[PDB]
């Protein structure tokens, strides 16, 4: 703000044309950022490099499970259902973070390659990282399923944030989606943005079938009703013959809870 | 342009934009004139005074200081009394040490310094007006104009104010040194006559002289008998 | 995310400091090396300009008859830095009968840097220093400061543009044997020197100091006479 | 105008082995007149520790509602309670904070120590605290303080043995002292009230004294 | 969206008409703990919880001291808390020392909405985060007394702000007609009763997640804890299905 | 009455006589504008209301902070019409005018000082 | 202050335009027609008539506590127009720098003193860049032992003047077209005379009939210097005798 | 309907929709660009190790201490930035030594990481600062309950802690050490534990110039392992 | 105009303050409230929007007292209103600390109005947003009320209503005889009034909270017995039909 009595200060943009317009001592400085801030994919076989994922095999199912709670939530209640392999993760320098972008390979007919990423991708590298995921035109059978937690200070309604009630379930679901859906769905007013988005978008443009799962939980770290909450997911040809052990996936679910995760130190 | 807008940045060629600014402000004013002659100084000037609805007395222009210095402003009306008085309370100070007068460049320079003050620091804007001071000392006349940023000069024939480029180049030809009051009144009507979007009346000229014997200021009935004649 | 002192990034990377420091790696070069008993502090100067005089251009200051002085950076902050720094000498000398030793006024300055890092309404000393001097108990020191808040009790260190090279070189060469007596001293800061600069001798001023004889700065026929003696190398 | 003026009082201290004893007379007198005959001069400050202030009733009233307020900021700062070796420290500072206008009491500390073990301080005017076992002092003193020099610690006498102080022989002795030294003063007598304390509390004891 | 502008400083009014930051710090006021506040005729008991930071560490500090007859609880942002009750501790003993009463709570609760009501006004301050459910029995019964991030305090009887509580409300709710003439160890189980429905399902209060505070007739405020808290959780029947 | 809780710097003014006011017009002349302020504001306070001191006293310190550094003399031509001392002149300026200090700090110094920094 | 100054040639009072024009304080000038009143004063040759306009938004308000004639001294009047909430605070600020003169110098006060000082104190508002120009007309009333009666007018810019007539509001360049009419036409007045000039230019500005309770007059006289308002009985009779 | 770039990290003073200061959030993440830490609290007194990273062989092993005495009983370690470091440091020093003159007895560790941590909470609008403390300290000592470890965070905490990492791959130092803490082991395995621990996360090897294992016993005051001390423990 | 809506000490080209109409219109978004004056004495009423159960009678209340004979009816942001309320109950303090008896209502009501105008000319502070009311009463002057607005306004009305219902109440305001009735009346007039404009949809609880100064309290301010309420809130809702 005002960093001195009486300077003036220049209002702050909203739309974001704050931004200005090379010799060769400063052509270089972009590129090393640049190739810092670079994606690669070195899928840990040996020392690997890679070319797409879905070039060298094909699959049916691709879920992607995005966050911390999703992925306790996969690695909770569907793993026991047969062994997974890993086939490889990536790496990357956003300045938010470094925690993993492992992929999973089931042992059992492969069309599963349910994927836990929760690293926050900057804004510009969820592109690159469509790029070297899926390529320029992959096929026309995959069905994709995401399931994401957002913080319940987005739902935008006449009634108090704070009134409103317990974390729920809501859904957006592409123009190629012959099921229904298990929950009602996003209001118009409310909007969804990065990773999903960019996801459903390509699946929208590339003419496959795609399904959305938001969850507008209140408290952000991992717990266990936000990812009991969950539970009417496990209903749809999207995730059902996955699932074979309910009590023991609780009963580890609650064991990996009691880890104790690193809280904040900032409240009480 | 961002460098413009605050005072206290130079723009990357040398300069300061709310300086050049406020000179231009003072210069889309009123006009007034000034003459230096062997035996004393005029000054010349108009008021916006027009219609009947207001008044000859109370509000004034070329208001004396002590005994031998007189001013006229010609930039922003109700930014200059304050500066009047400091400049009035200057000259008492000087005058109870030193037991005699203020003579005119002491003055010129305190005010110069106290009209910069507001130059320098950073959240108030400079003074929007230039103003002329005459003196008498040491059997001398002695003529000065003061800049918004402030910078005195040893004028002679500064016709500053609206549309001064006019007025420097008609008395670049006229003034001619070893001359009375009487020709020298002439020659800054003429001067304000040569652009005043009319004709001169008995209530639109203030000249003041400041011969040896004060800062008298010219009854409106002289000015009339100056005018006519 | 850096127009503000007291403003942070999203990871952490105080930027002003760094800046700062950019700024300091901008100045001729300083080094300095301590030997059994000597301690050397040669500079060298960008520019001849032989109109100029350099009598008044310098950077060996002098802070007390056991303590030096080098900089490298903007000049003014640095001369403040200094006039500070003597007065404090003093006021400690007044209050406590004993001569000051290197570690207390090489934190000083530490401390008065730190100081002007904490409003966005000051900027930063962008200034390095080269304490140097002899304790009240004989015992060599030498130090260095930095912008920020931070110094450290250094051997054969260096600092200002390419400061890289010369560190290499002093790190590949320093040993005990090229500090046991006192013209060895030289001849190693010489050639450490000698390399950033194009030609040795038109640039290049030292500052001997020994024990408790004060600072003596070098004439130019004694560096010409220390360079011709180094040139002898087989 | 002058700031000061005196009333009276005294007070006796016997710190024995697991045991102290802060007693005290209770009368404000000034000038000639008398105005009361209840005024105790012996305030509890803890459970373990008894405060006895003697000299002029108008800063030994504010030492005393000083002292507790800074135990409740120790307590509630530290998270303990301030044991009698602080108590004196601390008093000592706040009553040489005004070295330059001084505070006109008499003030005495008695309590427990960390163990089990009797502890007397004594302070003066400026205040300085010093340790003792038996010291008295106050208005009417240089009178109590002999016969207990006489008494507790044996002085100036010889072919005797040593014997520790019983609990018994404590209340005896200080009642006979103060009987003794009532008439002879002018500004002591009324009621006595004592503060024996020990590992257990604080017991309090009332008698007659020379009836006026 | 229409707030990008309206809401980076605290002295603007939106063109509804609301400080945005004031809404902003009554939602970051719910990141804490539950911490109930019941009350009776002759105790009021102030149950709250416990996090952890891990496993190895140990738990903050949520039932804090102010004087013998008055005790306040915390959720909420840890820093300002402490810079909160020593305001609280100083006129507390500012008041015991000019005169020679404790001080009500109906003036000292005033007297802390009075200071908090300052930074909400000035430029360049941000208005507190705590939560405070101030709680003490002085003179003519206990009181319950509820603190919110705006200088809006409440009086109250029976509730638990902090972390998610809705559900506690509705139980503190349903069972508000015998809170009026119990024994000390009946209302200490409703608390604790009421405080088990904010901990999730399949999850037990433990010795070491609880801070029972008690402040009545003849007893001055302790704070329990450790083993301590044993003799009061001991029946709580069994589960809550 | 404080205790240490350089010398060179500040020095040479013992404690013994700053609590013993030299002769009577002492207090009544090295605080004299404060005083006067102090007055006028306890009259409007009490006559005129809470607003007017709190503002008057408000736009003193908002026009107070626009003066050169305090190494240099202060013109002051602003706040002095609204002091009310316009044309008041007095002892207070024909005397030891501070434009001509006899003995003048270091620039650094006083203006770390003026910010209360030390 | 820690919100900084807006960026912009018109959005702040300490920056001048690229031609040199302060539009701060022209949106002030601006600012008086927002409220909409009209106020007119007239000095004939002994006296001071003052009117001004009474408009009420409701029945329920009071009709004692809405007006807008204030009283500075024992016989000086004002006809603020404009935003009440800050000639509300000019009107205190003039009673006490009056009341502060009355003390140091121990006479009352030519008007020119006061609108000089009024002026000044409202032109330091119009440097800092900490102030707001509050926006009001300070139009002065009041008689002289020296130069008889006399009507000064004050702005929120700073500059004063002295005038014969004035009219402030909504309307003042038609009034002040009239005014300027009439005044070129007859020299000499007197109260009736200054009184019925000032109600015929205000009906013929408004060109609206005024009702018999809808105008207050403030007036001083060189009989009575003290200043005294017009109850309703004077208004009204002057009112039915206009034009008969 | 439409995406628009709001910040709200930008101003120490400013709420975000749902809380969450981010100038505070953001402090916390800079500690992590520093040295690596460790200390264990066992019934016979507790430890501490704290490497060096040496940046060339010329600086000074000894010029560098994250170790520093704050009194006879009490020992801390700091970490990210040294300046503010050491001026928490000589701050704590100046209180603890005031207390001990006023109230004539030995300090209480929590009676400091108290008043520490009340002096860091100043941050916001007078030598007042402006900007969080970017640092983190490891309190240890001991005192009459017995022997303590104190974490203090930047922002406003001192929780106690039994072995708590701070420094960089804190991850990695916390599981294992979640893994293999006993709560009754000897002092002894202490000093190998954390050895092992801190061998995870060097670069380079385990050699006696940058380490600085320094423990407190409830008996002996302050002790520094030397060179030659700790070289007969790091063979192992 | 918007552009210009960030700081009190900004115009607009059109000439009005926008942060000024801003704080007007954020008092609207709140409760309802009415104030009457008879022929000797006068008498308020607010809907007291009751939330959940929990909390119980003598809540946050908005029916202050500033002296013996005064009390206002303030409608707004709670915080604001308590501050105005001890700047108030500071002035008469200090009238009557100094200048004997009791300070007149219009001098207590100009000096309340100048201070919260005070406010809105500069850029440090943001302006008060709360309706504000002054009714009292008189031994010889008699009954008067006054309103005061958020930013300067100060006149004096013989009955009004300020808040979100505003509107439809001085419509029905509008058809009373309130100059020749008594203080037994005009209660439940006023109950009735507020029964006859309450929205139900967007409110479930109220609690109507009466005071009156007159010649039947000889000069004082205090809340109306519970029976004569009572007595009015039955009266008023077998009124509705």
């Amino acid at each position: 703000a005002a960093t001195f009595f009486g300077e003036v200060v220049k209002a702050p943009c909203r739309a974001g044309t704050e931004d200005e317009e090379e010799t060769p001592e400063d052509r270089e400085v972009r590129l090393q950022l640049a190739r810092k801030r670079e994606v690669r994919l070195l899928r840990r076989q040996t020392k690997t490099s890679l070319v797409s994922l879905l070039e060298k095999y094909p699959c049916s199912k691709f879920i992607i499970a995005i966050g911390n709670n999703a992925v306790a939530f996969l690695s909770s209640f569907v793993m026991n259902s047969g062994v997974w392999e890993e086939v490889g993760c990536a790496k990357l320098w956003n300045e938010w973070c470094r925690a993993f972008c492992v992929f999973y390979h089931l042992k059992s007919n492969p069309s599963v390659f349910l994927c836990q990423c929760s690293c926050y991708v900057a804004e510009d590298q969820q592109y690159q990282w469509l790029e070297k995921v899926f390529g320029s035109c992959p096929r026309k059978n995959m069905q994709i399923t995401i399931l994401t937690c957002r913080h319940v200070t987005d739902y935008k309604t006449s009634e108090s944030t704070g009134s409103l009630p317990s974390p729920f379930l809501r859904a957006l679901k592409t123009q190629n989606f012959k099921d229904s859906a298990c929950c009602p769905l996003l209001e118009q007013p409310n909007i969804v943005h990065d990773l999903p988005a960019a996801v459903l978008s390509y699946c929208q443009v590339w003419k496959i079938p795609a399904i959305l799962y938001l969850c507008y939980t209140d408290v952000m770290k991992l717990d266990l009703i936000t990812v009991e909450a969950f539970k009417p997911i496990l209903s749809t040809r999207s995730l059902k013959g996955l699932v074979k052990n309910i009590p023991q996936s609780t009963e580890i679910l609650k064991k990996l809870m009691t880890t104790n995760e690193i809280q904040s130190n900032i409240y009480t | 342009r961002g460098y413009s807008f605050s005072l206290t940045t130079f723009s990357p060629s040398g300069k300061l934009v709310q300086i050049e600014y406020a000179l231009a402000a003072v210069a889309g004013g009123a006009p007034s004139v000034g003459i230096k002659a062997a035996n004393g100084v005029v000054l010349a000037t108009e008021k916006k005074q027009k219609s009947i609805l207001y008044d000859e007395r109370s509000v004034h222009k070329v208001e004396p200081i002590t005994k031998h210095i007189g001013l006229v402003y010609s930039g922003m009306g109700p930014d200059y009394r304050v500066l009047v008085h400091r400049a009035r309370k200057l000259a008492q100070q000087y005058y109870l040490v030193y037991q005699e007068p203020i003579p005119t460049a002491q003055l010129v320079q305190r005010v110069a310094s106290v009209m910069q003050e507001y130059t320098q620091s950073g959240g108030v804007r400079p003074f929007g007006v230039s103003l002329l001071i005459c003196g008498w000392n040491e059997g001398r006349p002695y003529l000065f104009q003061s800049d918004p940023s402030g910078a005195y000069f040893a004028w002679k024939a500064t016709a500053m104010g609206k549309n001064y480029v006019n007025g420097k180049t008609f008395l670049e030809k006229r003034y001619n040194e070893d001359l009375e009051l009487e020709d020298a009144i002439h020659t800054a009507i003429l001067t304000l006559k040569e652009s005043f979007e009319g004709q001169m009346t008995e209530d639109n000229i203030e000249v003041g002289i400041c011969n040896e014997a004060g800062f008298r200021r010219l009854t409106p009935t002289e000015v009339k008998d100056y005018l006519a004649a | 995310y850096d127009r503000a002192i007291t403003v942070f990034s999203p990871d952490g990377h105080l930027f002003q400091v760094e800046y700062a420091q950019e700024a300091v790696k901008k100045g001729s070069t300083a080094v300095g090396v301590r030997g059994r008993d000597i301690v050397v502090l040669g500079v060298e100067k960008k520019s001849v300009a032989k109109l100029q005089d350099e009598r008044t251009v310098r950077k060996i200051c002098a802070l007390d008859d056991n303590v030096c002085m080098a900089f490298a950076g903007l000049t003014a902050d640095a001369r403040i830095v200094i006039n500070r720094a003597r007065v404090e000498c003093q006021s400690h000398r007044l209050t406590v009968e004993d001569p000051v030793t290197v570690e207390y006024i090489t934190r000083y300055i530490a401390s008065l840097k730190q100081r002007y890092t904490q409003s966005n309404g000051r900027r930063p000393f962008g200034i390095s220093a080269l304490i140097v001097g002899f304790d009240f108990d004989g015992t060599p020191r030498l130090y260095q400061t930095d912008p920020s808040g931070t110094y450290h009790a250094w051997k054969a260190n260096a600092i200002g543009r390419g400061a890289k090279s010369v560190r290499e070189f002093l790190e590949k060469n320093y040993t005990d044997e090229a500090i046991e007596t006192d013209d060895l001293t030289i001849k190693l800061v010489i050639k450490a020197l000698l390399e950033v600069v194009q030609s040795g001798g038109k640039n290049i001023e030292l500052a001997v100091m020994r024990r408790d004889q004060s600072l003596k700065i070098l004439n130019p026929e004694e560096i010409e006479k220390y360079v011709a003696e180094i040139e002898k190398e087989k | 105008f002058s700031p000061y003026v005196f009333n009276g009082g005294t007070i006796l201290a016997i710190a024995g082995e697991d045991f102290a004893i802060v007693a005290s007379d209770t009368r404000l007198s000034e000038g000639f007149s008398i105005h009361t005959r209840d005024s105790p001069k012996c305030y509890k400050l803890t459970d373990k520790t008894v405060i006895g202030c003697s000299g002029f009733h108008g800063d030994c009233l504010t030492l005393t509602k000083i002292i507790e307020a800074r135990l409740k900021m120790y307590k509630h700062s530290n998270n303990k309670a301030m044991t009698t070796g602080a108590i004196a420290a601390m008093l000592s500072t706040i009553l040489y904070s005004r070295r330059f206008f001084p505070y006109y009491v008499y003030n005495i500390i008695g309590g427990l120590d960390e163990e089990g073990k009797g502890a007397v301080y004594s302070f003066d005017p400026v205040g300085s605290y010093q340790r003792d076992s038996f010291k008295a002092g106050g208005s009417a003193s240089a009178m109590l303080q002999p016969l207990l020099d006489n008494q507790v610690g044996f002085k100036n006498m010889q072919n005797v043995e040593h014997v520790p102080l019983s609990l018994d022989r404590a209340m005896r002795l200080v009642k006979d002292v103060f009987i003794s030294a009532a008439e002879r003063d002018v500004y002591t007598g009324d009621a006595l009230r004592i503060c024996i304390v020990t590992k257990e509390g604080i017991r309090e004891e009332t008698v007659s004294l020379r009836k006026d | 969206m229409f707030r990008n502008q309206y809401d980076n400083d605290v002295t603007v009014w939106s063109p509804q008409g609301r400080i945005h930051q004031i809404e902003y710090a009554m939602e970051a006021v719910k990141q804490g703990s539950a911490t109930v506040g019941l009350k009776s005729k002759t105790h009021a008991v102030l149950v709250a919880l416990k996090r952890a930071q891990s496993e190895l560490a140990a738990h903050q500090k949520k039932i804090l001291h102010v004087d013998n007859h008055i005790g306040i609880s915390i959720a909420g942002l840890t820093a300002d808390a402490r810079l909160l009750c020593n305001f609280m501790r100083q006129e507390c003993l500012d008041s015991r020392f000019v005169f020679d009463r404790p001080l009500p709570v109906s003036r000292l609760v005033s007297l802390i909405g009075s200071k908090t009501q300052i930074p909400t006004q000035r430029y360049g301050r941000r208005p507190y985060g705590v939560g405070l459910l101030i709680a003490g029995y002085d003179d003519m019964g206990p009181h319950i007394f509820q603190t919110c991030p705006s200088a809006n305090y409440f009086d109250c009887r029976a509730m638990s702000i902090g972390a998610r509580s809705q559900s506690a409300r509705t139980y503190l709710e349903r069972h508000m007609s015998e809170f009026m003439e119990c024994n000390l160890n009946e209302l200490v189980k409703h608390g604790l009763r009421a405080l088990r429905e904010t901990l999730p399902a399949e999850q037990d209060l433990t010795t070491k997640n609880v801070s029972i505070g008690i402040v009545g007739k003849d007893l001055e405020f302790t704070i329990y804890d450790d083993d301590d808290v044993s003799p009061f959780l001991e029946g709580l029947e069994e589960r809550p299905q | 009455s404080p205790v240490t809780e350089d010398l060179l710097r500040k020095g040479f003014s013992c404690v013994k006589n700053e609590l013993l006011p030299s002769h009577p017009l002492e207090l009544s002349e090295k605080n004299f504008q404060l005083n006067q302020d102090k007055m006028n504001f306890s009259t409007l306070r009490n006559i005129q209301g809470l607003f007017a001191p709190l503002k008057l006293q408000m736009e003193f310190k908002a026009v107070q902070q626009v003066q050169r550094l305090p190494f240099l003399s202060s013109s002051n031509l602003s706040l002095d019409v609204l002091r009310g001392n316009d044309e008041t002149i007095g002892f207070e300026d024909i005397l030891n005018d501070p434009s001509q200090s006899e003995v003048m700090g270091e620039p650094h110094l006083m203006v770390e000082y003026k910010l209360g920094l030390l | 202050m820690s919100r900084g100054s807006s960026a912009g040639f018109d959005r702040h009072i300490t920056i001048f335009s690229p031609e040199g024009r302060l539009y701060q304080v022209e949106y002030a000038f601006k600012a008086i027609n927002q409220g909409g009143l009209t106020s007119v004063a007239v000095r004939g040759k002994d006296c001071a008539v003052i009117v001004t306009q009474k408009k009420v938004p409701d029945k329920l308000l009071d009709s004692s506590t809405v007006t807008h004639l204030f009283k500075i001294t024992e016989n000086i009047g004002c006809v603020m127009t404009g935003m009440t909430a800050d000639s509300r605070s000019q009107v205190q600020r003039a009673r006490y720098e009056a009341a502060n003169w009355k003390y140091k110098y121990g006479y009352e006060i030519p008007v020119d003193m006061l609108c000089k000082r009024i002026a000044d104190i409202s032109q330091v508002y119009t440097q800092n860049a900490e102030m707001r120009p509050l926006g009001c007309c300070m139009i002065l009333i009041g008689i002289d032992e020296e130069q008889g009666p006399q009507v000064y007018k004050c702005d929120p810019a700073g500059y004063y003047c002295g005038f014969k007539a004035t009219a402030a509001g909504v309307k003042q360049t038609e009034s002040t077209s009239f005014l300027e009419k009439k005044v070129k036409k007859k020299f000499d007045w007197t109260f009736e005379q200054t009184v019925e000039t000032a109600i015929t230019c205000l009906s013929t500005v408004l060109s609206i009939d005024f009702k018999p309770s809808e105008i207050e007059v403030g007036v001083v006289t060189v009989e009575n210097p003290k200043f005294r308002i017009l109850t309703e009985a004077e208004i009204d009779a002057h009112l039915v005798a206009l034009a008969e | 309907m439409f995406l628009t770039r709001s910040e709200y990290d930008r101003g120490v003073n400013t709420f975000s929709p749902e809380g969450r200061l981010f100038q505070v959030e953001y402090a916390i993440e800079a500690i992590k660009l520093g040295s690596t830490a460790i200390g264990i609290q066992t019934s016979e007194g507790v430890c501490l190790a704290v490497e060096k990273r040496i940046t060339s062989p010329l600086m000074e092993p000894s010029s560098i201490e994250k170790i520093v005495e704050i009194d006879a009983h009490i020992g801390c370690a700091m970490s990210g930035l040294i300046a503010d470091a050491k001026t928490l440091i000589d701050k704590a020093r100046v209180e603890t030594q005031n207390h001990w003159f006023t109230y004539n007895e030995t300090m209480t560790v929590e009676s400091v990481t108290q008043a520490v941590s009340n002096l860091a909470l100043q941050f916001g609008e007078p030598g007042a600062m402006s900007r969080p403390f970017g640092v983190a300290l490891l309190f240890g000592g001991v005192d009459e309950k017995g022997p303590q470890l104190f974490h203090m965070d930047p922002s406003g905490t001192f929780v106690q802690c039994d072995a708590r990492a701070i420094g960089s791959a804190s991850e990695g130092a916390q599981s294992s050490l979640q893994e293999v803490y006993h709560k009754s082991m000897t002092l002894k395995e202490a000093i190998k534990s954390s050895l092992i621990i801190l061998k995870q996360v060097m670069e380079e090897k385990l050699n006696a110039t940058n380490i600085e294992l320094a423990t407190v016993q409830p008996g002996q005051n302050f002790h520094m392992f030397t060179k030659e001390e700790l070289e007969e423990v790091i063979k192992d | 105009g918007t552009g210009y809506d960030l700081s009190a000490s900004t115009f607009s080209p059109d000439g009005r303050v926008f942060q000024v109409e801003y704080a007007m219109k954020a008092v609207e978004n709140s409760s309802t409230a009415i104030g009457i004056r008879c022929k000797d004495g006068v008498v308020f009423g607010v809907e007291k929007l009751v939330l959940s159960k929990l909390y119980e009678e003598g809540s946050n209340k908005r029916l202050f007292n500033v002296d013996r004979h005064v009390g206002m009816a303030v409608a707004g942001l709670l915080a604001d209103a308590r501050s105005l309320a001890d700047i108030a109950r500071e002035e008469a303090s200090n009238f009557r600390s100094n200048f004997g008896y009791n300070i007149p209502l219009k001098h207590l009501a100009d000096r309340v109005a100048m201070y919260v105008h005070a406010y809105t000319l500069y850029s440090a502070v943001r302006p008060f947003g709360c309706s504000f009311m002054l009714g009292s009463y008189s031994v010889n002057d008699g009954a008067q009320l006054y309103m005061i607005d958020p930013s300067g306004v100060s006149y004096g009305y013989w009955g009004c209503a300020i808040g979100k219902a505003r509107q439809a109440a001085k419509t029905e305001i509008e058809k009373l005889q309130m100059k020749e009735m008594t203080c037994r009346d005009i209660v439940k007039e006023v109950a009735k009034i507020i029964y006859i404009v309450h929205d139900e949809v967007k409110d479930k609880a109220f609690e109507l909270e009466l005071s009156w100064v007159g010649e039947l309290t000889n000069g004082r301010h205090e809340i109306v017995p519970k029976d004569i309420r009572e007595e009015a809130e039955k009266y008023a809702k077998e009124s509705l039909k």
